[PDB]
């Protein structure tokens, strides 16, 4: 599943869920979207920005659920 | 990981 949305060409006028959030699909802070490689899914993060305030892209990073392998 | 900053896009 490469990256690439071939349902979704990110246009700017309209925000796509997959590229953005999709518990809101909103502009807010998309510099600080945090995102499981693994998967195309993010976190309200930036939207509630809770005290984490910190970015695990330092190294691969996995969801919980992920981990719920 | 996958940061995916994300360009700005807004109906704007
Ligand atoms: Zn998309
Ligand atoms: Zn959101
Ligand atoms: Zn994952």
């Amino acid at each position: 599943s490469g990256p690439s949305c071939k349902h979704c060409k990110d246009d700017v006028n309209r925000l796509c869920r997959v590229c953005a959030c999709h518990l809101c699909g909103g502009r807010q802070d998309p510099d600080k979207q945090l995102m499981c490689d693994e998967c195309d899914m993010a976190f309200h993060i930036y939207c509630l920005d809770p005290p984490l305030s910190s970015v695990p892209s330092e190294d691969e990073w996995y969801c919980p659920e992920c981990r719920n392998d | 990981a996958r940061t995916k900053q994300t360009a700005r896009k807004s109906t704007g």
